[PDB]
C-alpha cells in the first residue's frame, strides 16, 4: 500500500539550565536551581572564584 | 577637616597579560569601599572584540567533516572563539584565511591587515595532513560587552541568511582575573592612611590603566542619580 518514504534527521544543541538534574557518583543528586554571575561568586584570597 | 584623595601611584607589568596597579592615599576604610566597587565593575562590563560568524567553502553545517583536515568543524568553531584580537578604528571587521600543504594552521597565518592586530599569533587552529589539501575561510569580528549565545541574535535580525553561515557564541569580556589588596600606606605626617593594590589578569587586548579610568567612570556617573536628588 505504501509508494515511498521520506526521513528527515535534525541536530539540536542543548545548554544547561534550571530544573537539570545533576549528580555525582555516591548517591547525591540535586535539581539546578539558579544561574549566577560571576561576580556574586565565592573567592578566594586569591580571586579565583568556585 | 577634609577627607584626603587617592592617586594613580604606581603601574607594573609583570607579563604581557599580567599586571599590578597601586592607589593612594586613602583614609580609613576606603580601600574596602573602592576595592569591591571596583572589582565588580571591572568583571562585568569591560568592552572587547569577538568572532561572532564563519564560512568555510564547501561546508554547509557544523556537524560536517572536511576531507584532509583531522578536526571536525565543530572542534575548528570551538578553537577559533578563543581567539584574541584588538581593532583600532572601526566596530566591526572581516578576515580572511588561506593555507596549503602539510602542518598546522594558526594565527600567524591570517591575512595581514592595516588596523587589526593578533596578539599571540601562536594559537592553533587546526591541522592539514595531507599533500593536497587546502583550507580557505572569512571570519567576522565585532565589539561589544558582555556575553551574548548565537541562539539570542538569531533572533534579533530575522531575515534569509544564505546557507552556510555559521554562528559563534560571544564572549566580549576581556578581564579574567581580579585580586586585590589594602595595605598600610606610607606618609610621613599621619599613620592613619592605606594603599590599595590591585593584581589584573587579562587576554591582551586591553590597558590596565584604561580599565581603571573607565570602572571609575561608569561608578561616578552612576552615582549623579543620588548626587542631584529628585
Amino acid at each position: 500500500g505504501v509508494l515511498k518514504i521520506v526521513k528527515v534527521y535534525l541536530a539540536v544543541k542543548r545548554r544547561i539550565q534550571p530544573g537539570d538534574k545533576m549528580a555525582g557518583r555516591h548517591g547525591n543528586k540535586g535539581v539546578i536551581s539558579k544561574i549566577n554571575p560571576i561576580e556574586d561568586m565565592p573567592y578566594d584570597e586569591n580571586g579565583t572564584p568556585v | 577637616t577634609e577627607f584626603l584623595k587617592p592617586r594613580l601611584v604606581d603601574i607594573e607589568q609583570v607579563s604581557s597579560t599580567h599586571a599590578k596597579v597601586t592607589l593612594e592615599p586613602l583614609e580609613r576604610g576606603f580601600g574596602h569601599t573602592l576595592g569591591n566597587a571596583l572589582r565588580r565593575i571591572l568583571l562585568s562590563s569591560m568592552p572587547g572584540c569577538a568572532v561572532t560568524e564563519v564560512e568555510i567553502d564547501g561546508v554547509l553545517h557544523e556537524y560536517s567533516t572536511k576531507e584532509g583536515v583531522q578536526e571536525d568543524i565543530l572542534e575548528i568553531l570551538l578553537n577559533l572563539k578563543g581567539l584574541a584580537v584588538r581593532v583600532q578604528g572601526k566596530d566591526e571587521v572581516i578576515l580572511t584565511l588561506n593555507k596549503s600543504g602539510i602542518g598546522p594552521v594558526t594565527a600567524a597565518d591570517i591575512t595581514h591587515d592595516g588596523d587589526v592586530e593578533i596578539v599571540k599569533p601562536q594559537h592553533v587552529i587546526c591541522h592539514l595532513t595531507d599533500e593536497n589539501a587546502s583550507i580557505s575561510m572569512r571570519i567576522k569580528v565585532q565589539r561589544g560587552r558582555g556575553y551574548v549565545p548565537a541562539s539570542t541574535r538569531i533572533h534579533s535580525e530575522e531575515d534569509e541568511r544564505p546557507i552556510g553561515r555559521l554562528l559563534v557564541d560571544a564572549c566580549y569580556s576581556p578581564v579574567e582575573r581580579i585580586a586585590y589588596n589594602v595595605e598600610a600606606a606610607r606618609v610621613e605626617q599621619r599613620t592613619d592612611l592605606d594603599k590599595l593594590v590591585i593584581e589584573m589578569e587579562t587576554n591582551g587586548t586591553i590597558d590596565p590603566e584604561e580599565a581603571i579610568r573607565r570602572a571609575a567612570t561608569i561608578l561616578a556617573e552612576q552615582l549623579e542619580a543620588f548626587v542631584d536628588l529628585r
